[PDB]
């Protein structure tokens, strides 16, 4: 997820270096022109989607490991009780003896 | 646990029950800055 | 309840009365049972507490409606209501590490935030934390390559208001940022660090020519603005070039509005050559004067105007060649790049607050609210005052209805009449408002008001506008029984502050500076073309301490002076122990420039360091120093070359001597490359490099347990030494220094920590103590032994980092005071007259009793308790 | 000295004093700078204090710390009264009855110690206490026995006829779970006074509630509400409140 | 998850101007033209997407 | 200890924003009335006359008796609810 | 008793959006205050509305409907659309509703 | 909804979920206690009703 | 009109369109949340 | 516990140059306690 996110933020600088190269004309001749005059604010639009769908990402990745971390608390809570059954039941033996 | 001794000696009511009895005089502590203890006494002329 | 009922029946003489009206009258509640017990001063709180939340809700009329308009009652709710809430404030100020976060900080910058997001996962190992950092690393050096391009300047006094600027980074295409640099916090030319704002990205699609953008502030609202080129082709065999001019703004939620478009080209600005523009606001028919010129050697010989509405519409200035030529010290040349500021008001007025008073029981205050002129006439706006409180006499003082007077209605009781210089205009507040302000609150003090809404005032006729509009007199009027009047003189008057040039220049190795009145200030920071060197070796070589000793180049042409001066004397420093030392050029009396003020020191040489610039364009320097009593002589600097650092060491006939430098040496000449600053203008940046990063990563791995890399990053910023003093790897550790000069404006322990940066050194202190009682906290519960001789060795080494456990005093100078005597004004009075007078130096202490006023201060309770945790831990380790 | 007394006072404050003098501006102008001044003496204060932590005595104005809890420290409760009282006792007027000072004269009066930060007593007790001393200043008497034996006869409310003393017996005859006219050792002729006290009726209640109201005319009737009804004025008690508040029952 | 739905909202004025920059003729001299008459509603629909 | 006295003065706060616990009134002008009368359609007939005459100003009210008809308004219930709670609320502060 | 401030019949989309933002739990000052200047955005949009033309419902303009077509500040400009109801205007005065 | 409704809205949001030191802030943007014994409304049309 | 406002203009009465309160909540609202919601704000101008 | 207390400076008088050692250079994270120093020296002969 964090390698996913990094590639989703290291994308706009060369998605706008694309339309750096659009900004030159390629028709040629006698008519001229052919210029891109929009391409920089859809490089601008498609770097801020590609950042939120990057931050979307790394906010699932904190979501996990938060929900690992409480899977692990509640297995600490089910190993305590265990352990203090393991104690209750030896307390329980010492009284049968 | 001495300093609320000395604390309880200089403001409080120690050595219970009487003090000052020790040739009409007296010594009390002063303490200061966390790290000394001074003296200063006190005396009486012969009434009674 | 015998004695409950017998009180009213007895002392209030009101048997009808309530119980409960005996705990709102004497503050001490009677149906408790037998069994709720309280101590005695916890009871005169609640007591106190209960009178304050019944005088501020009106249950206790009568009260002084100016002591509740008061910091104490205005937070009253907030933070002063409750003991709790009142202590976790008021130690906030002076224990900040309590409540500092590593993770959490305010204006705590993107980079840190999208650093902050990829550390928050479980597992950290040396992979992510070393791709985070380069990531981090990436973004840092984005934002140090920032050239500053242009600026706008908010006032017309560059003492005062902000500057905003705009500056590209090193890309193609460029990503344009803007700053705004706060002049109100800019003393002796020197702007504190929080004078600063972050760079914040311009998000908007950007692409100028000729390298003309310029910001523009249009009520309070960021304005940018650029000219754009667009390469066409005629329907003949030619081909033209269509120009097109720019304008978007931020919005609210800080994204950036769709920029418009207004054609410029008419035949002349496709013949110019590196023309640039001009924009600026306009206080008199708000607009946005946008100005295109054509450069030479001199100034605009053709140019070309336009207004922008609030509607945003164009407007077409048929003349600016009239108007540019009063701004033409803002415009720039073929070598020169300058700041604009506002354009003025042609015209500046003045208000004269008394000529007589009438009847002094109503203060009769107006205030000018707004005032400008229109074409044709001098419009105004105007509120009014009066006092209207208690011991109106005689009295009932039973019930008001809104011999004596009139208590009732009040149309048409107040009225403006402004004399001109032959005729004279009565309005009236029954002409003008149907919103009556009613003499119940009735309750002393209550002020009230009477809004003229727009008073245009027609009109100015056969007067010389604006020559001699020296106009006689501006009067209002209360007409009522027992009110009187008061008049006000007008001293409208045109004026013109003429050539206050504020400009951009480069050095060409390389750096940046704003050079306005007397002063520079370096913008950019050449650290990320030298960082690139030493970040090869990785994080180990970036956060050493010879990467925060990194040279600067200069600003431009000038000298460092760093300047030793004697100890105090009574005689020749006067009787304030501090000081402030000037510059000039100097024909002598044109001015000299504060570059420096502070405290000398007694029984200690004090060395100032300084950077004199040459702004004036043997190119001469002098420099003085002002005391209590007297001024001193001038110190000249010359140079005979054009050498930079040569200027004349001790320099000619002149003893070169202040009379408080006392010394043979003064020179302090050479080393043109300076250390790199953490207080200029990227002191935020360099302070989350070097320490919040280390302190975000340390505090990061101390959570989810990796407490051997944890400690590792808590060394890049503190590691002991042979001595018994730690030795600190951050720099403005080791040289403590303030970066923020006005840390109490607002709720926060990160501001308080920024002021005074020991208490970063004792959170330092405390995260690591927090590291080792945890390392020896899992230490012990591997309850066998070597793993428990390792517990006691971590908490013995906290222990050693704590020392020795301050005994509290008990036995004090602490008398037993009167709530009375310890709450009297002149104790706080005396107090801060005496604190104010030693932190400007007017003399000596006495020899320094009471520094803190009549209550002592305590221990930090969270020390204190890392105090009682490592006790309790290493008494059952031994046991 | 100039900008130090300016320091707790409000902009309205400063505004309300020197009308004449001050003007509107120059008011506002000096309020800021009274409090930028405030905010830079505490921060001096604060600056200096911080260079005696114990972190930081290796690196190294030490003069008096005190422990937490303690009553001389700058964050006690003894501080926050003495802030609060500080604040409060100027909010009504020195001629007015709402003062702070007025209605309660032992807070000024009040001495700020540990043992008063420490020790507990029964809030109920220094309500009695707070009481006692107002209703005995009023009637003269110095006494406490003497006022309780004055005030076991009075009727000026619905609680007043009582008798500490016996409100004393049947507490503790009704704790032994004892019934006066059930014994064997009475006298049988006087049962009705037994069980009245039995009930628990003071003798002055009972006087009260032996009389034979009804059917009483004349100006007997006058004296007999003069008696039972000392104070207060009868057509002031005729609302339901009054009878609520004076009997002390709910008006339900 | 706030900011990243900001960001998604704080998108369509930018994309609308580049559908408005594109409304202008690219190609010029004796053939005239190249506007994209489609790029309003375009634009629109990436905005509601 | 301190917290509960924080409590006390929230409650006796909110107290004093209700005021004075408003009476409800039993002994009342009501009459027992018969569901024949109660429910007569000239009883709402001159109720809405009345209150559309004095709406359109049409003379001065007699003086002011019966604005609500024959049915007395209430109290809000909610109102109510809040002074109970408070009540119970302080009552077990002083207990 | 009935009143909700949450849910509100002829509530805007402004108020709507500002309180999808304000669902979560964690309130503190900055995510509070950027939904609300997010709000004073949209808010700022629908106020800079002009009139440009509009269209009566009947003959009688004491009577029917009036709809209206306002755009906005931009560039390029966003078209919207009101309704103006005579059969609550008495006195040549609209009522709010 | 500017004046009233955002500020009941997030007054009302910030009661639930318990943060009671700023829904107390929120509500005094509207209703405010004046030192005479009525209250101080801030809102315009709740002042002139 | 010249400065800002629209109107209907019908029968024998006028209904103001628009507003002009965006145009000056601008500089109010730089000061923040306290700024907006303040009552001066409530009291602000609208030309005729 | 000498080695702990010569390296935080409540041993005056240490040899600097012995201090900045490869061994005390190494010292929290791998020499200080006996199980990362034979953890540690494991890695060399018996990498597997």
């Amino acid at each position: 997820y964090l390698s996913s996110a990094i590639l989703s933020t290291s994308i706009g600088v060369l998605d706008m270096a694309a339309a750096a190269a659009d900004m030159a004309p390629n028709i040629f001749g006698v008519a001229v022109g052919g210029s891109r005059w929009g391409g920089i604010p859809k490089a601008i639009g498609a770097g801020m989607s590609l950042a939120a769908s990057a931050t979307k990402i790394t906010a699932d990745n904190i979501s996990q490991s938060e929900a690992w971390r409480r899977r692990r608390q509640e297995w600490e809570i089910q190993k305590n009780n265990a352990e203090s059954e393991i104690r209750q039941i030896d307390a329980q033996l010492e009284a049968l003896a | 646990d001495i300093q609320a001794l000395i604390a309880a000696e200089i403001t409080g009511r120690l050595p219970t029950p009487d003090v000052y009895n020790d040739d009409n005089k007296l010594v009390i502590p002063a303490i200061n800055t966390g790290g000394k203890i001074t003296f200063s006494e006190l005396a009486k002329t012969q009434s009674d | 309840e015998a004695l409950s009922g017998e009180y009213r029946s007895l002392v209030m003489n009101n048997p009808v009365a309530d119980r409960d009206d005996i705990w709102r009258n004497l503050l001490v509640d009677g149906k408790v049972s037998a069994e709720i017990t309280t101590t005695l001063l916890a009871d005169a709180i609640a007591g106190i507490q209960l009178y304050i939340n019944r005088t501020i809700a009106g249950d206790e009329p009568g009260a002084d409606s100016d002591a509740l308009e008061r910091q104490f009652f205005k937070d009253w709710d907030a933070c002063n209501k409750r003991y709790s809430t009142w202590a976790g404030v008021s130690q906030l100020v002076y224990y900040p590490e309590n409540f500092v976060d590593p993770t959490l900080r305010t204006g705590q910058t993107g980079m840190m935030n999208t650093m902050l997001e990829q550390l928050s996962q479980s597992e950290l190992n040396k992979d992510t934390l070393e791709n985070g950092f380069r990531q981090y690393l990436t973004a840092f050096e984005q934002v140090a390559d920032l050239k500053v391009v242009s600026g706008y300047h908010d006032t017309v006094n560059i003492n005062q208001g902000n500057t905003w600027f705009i500056g590209t980074s090193q890309t193609e295409p460029k990503k344009y940022y803007w700053r705004k640099a706060d002049h109100s916090k800019c003393q002796n030319g020197r702007f504190a660090a929080n004078a600063w704002s972050d760079w914040k990205e311009i998000t908007c699609a950007v692409n100028p020519y000729g390298d003309m953008v310029r910001p523009v502030i249009f009520h309070s609202r960021l304005y940018l603005l650029w000219i754009e080129k667009q390469v066409q082709k005629d329907n003949t065999g030619k081909d033209t070039a269509s120009f097109t001019l720019k304008l978007t703004h931020v919005k609210y939620d800080g994204s950036w509005a769709s920029p418009f478009s207004y054609d410029i080209t008419e035949k002349n600005i496709s013949g110019w050559k590196k023309t640039g523009l001009y924009c600026a606001a306009s206080q008199e028919d708000n607009s946005l004067l946008i100005a295109w010129y054509q450069i030479e050697k001199e100034t605009q010989p053709n140019s070309f105007g336009l207004h922008i509405q609030p509607d945003m519409s164009c407007k077409k200035e048929p003349n600016i060649a009239g108007i540019l030529a009063t701004v033409t010290h803002q415009l720039d040349t073929e070598t020169t790049v300058r700041v604009n500021t506002l354009l003025n008001r042609i015209s500046s007025f003045e208000f004269t607050l008394e000529k007589q008073e009438g009847n002094k029981e109503i203060d009769l205050v107006i205030s000018h609210g707004d005032y400008t002129v229109k074409t044709e006439n001098s419009i105004s706006a105007l509120i009014l005052n009066p006092t209207a409180y208690i011991n109106i006499t005689p009295y009932k003082l039973f019930s008001d209805i809104p011999i004596a007077q009139v208590k009732t209605i009040s149309s048409d009781d107040i009225s403006m009449e402004i004399e001109l210089n032959s005729t004279k205009f009565e309005t009236i507040t029954g002409s003008d408002v149907g919103l009556r302000p009613p003499l119940y609150p009735t309750v002393s003090r209550e002020t009230l008001a009477f809004p003229f809404g727009k008073l245009s005032i027609t009109i100015p006729a056969g007067a010389d506008i604006n020559n001699l509009d020296c106009t006689i007199k501006v009067r209002f009027k209360n007409t009522d029984v027992l009110a009187a009047t008061t008049t006000y003189k007008l001293v409208i008057k045109k004026t013109d502050p003429v050539q206050k040039v504020i400009s951009l220049y480069t050095t060409p190795d390389g750096a940046q500076y704003m050079e306005w009145d007397g002063y520079r200030t370096r913008l950019n920071t050449l650290f990320t073309r030298q960082l690139i060197e030493r970040a090869n070796n990785g994080i180990d070589a970036i956060l050493s301490p010879e990467t925060q000793y990194l040279p600067e180049p200069k600003p431009g042409q000038g000298t460092y002076v760093t300047l030793i001066l004697k100890p105090y004397d009574k005689n020749t420093h006067g009787t304030n122990r501090a000081f402030t030392i000037y510059y000039s050029n100097d024909a002598t009396g044109s001015g000299k420039f504060p570059v420096y003020s502070g405290s000398l020191s007694v029984t200690d040489n004090t060395e100032v360091k300084l950077f004199i610039p040459l702004i004036k364009p043997q190119d001469t320097l002098y420099l003085n120093a002002t005391y209590q009593k007297e001024a001193t002589k001038q110190i000249l600097l010359f140079r005979t070359d054009n050498n930079p650092e040569g200027w004349t060491l001790d320099k000619s006939v002149n003893n070169g001597t202040f009379a408080g430098l006392a010394e043979n040496g003064v020179t302090g000449l050479l080393q043109s490359g300076e250390p790199m600053d953490f207080s200029g203008a990227n002191a935020l940046y360099f302070w989350e490099l070097f320490y919040y990063t280390p302190m975000m990563v340390a505090t990061r791995l101390l959570q989810e347990q990796n407490f051997t890399e944890a400690n590792r990053w808590l060394s890049y910023i503190w590691q002991p030494a042979a001595s018994g003093a730690g030795d600190w790897r951050v720099r403005p550790l080791k040289e403590d220094t303030s970066w923020n000069a006005d840390p109490l404006d607002s709720v926060d322990p990160d501001a308080v920590a920024q002021n005074d940066p020991m208490h970063y050194k004792v959170s330092t202190l405390m995260k690591l103590l927090d590291l080792l009682i945890a390392r020896g906290d899992k230490a012990y519960r591997m309850q066998e032994r070597d793993t428990l001789n390792e517990a006691k060795m971590w908490y013995m080494q906290a222990l050693g980092l704590l020392g020795d456990k301050p005994v509290s005093i008990f036995s004090n100078g602490w008398e037993n005071p009167s709530l009375s005597n310890a709450a009297d004004k002149t104790q706080a009075k005396q107090f801060h007259d005496e604190i104010s007078r030693i932190r400007s130096g007017g003399l000596l202490p006495d020899v320094a009793n009471t520094l803190t006023g009549l209550f002592r201060p305590q221990q930090n309770e969270k020390l204190l308790g890392y105090w009682q945790m490592l006790e309790m831990r290493l008494f059952n380790l031994r046991n | 000295v100039t900008l130090a007394d300016f320091m707790p006072m409000s902009l309205a404050e400063i505004r309300s004093q020197n009308t004449g003098r001050l003007s509107r501006e120059e008011a506002q102008l000096l309020h800021r700078a009274a409090q930028k001044e405030k905010q830079n003496n505490i921060l001096y204060t604060a600056r200096m204090l911080t260079r005696a932590n114990p972190l930081l005595k290796k690196e190294m104005r030490a003069e008096k710390f005190v422990a937490p809890g303690a009553v001389s420290s700058m964050f006690s409760p003894a501080g926050y009264l003495t802030e609060l009282y500080r604040e409060a006792r100027g909010l009504h007027p020195k001629d007015s009855d709402r003062n702070l000072d007025k209605r309660r004269q032992d807070l000024a009066k009040l001495v700020l110690s540990q043992d008063n930060l420490d020790n507990e007593i029964s809030a109920l007790s220094l309500a009695n206490e707070q009481l006692e001393t107002a209703l005995m200043a009023q009637t003269g008497k110095t006494d406490k026995n003497k006022y309780y034996e004055t005030l076991a006869t009075s009727r000026r409310s619905g609680v007043t006829p009582y008798n500490a003393p016996f409100e004393g017996i049947h507490n503790a005859l009704a704790q032994r779970n004892f019934v006066l006219p059930d014994n064997i050792l009475s006298n049988p002729a006087k049962f009705a006074i037994l069980a009245a006290y039995d009930a628990g009726i003071s003798p002055k209640l009972y006087n009260i509630l032996t009389e034979d109201t009804e059917s009483l005319t004349g100006s007997d009737l006058e004296n007999s509400l003069k008696r039972n009804f000392p104070k207060v004025k009868i057509k002031d008690l005729m609302t339901l409140d009054a009878l609520a508040n004076y009997y002390e029952l709910p008006a339900d």
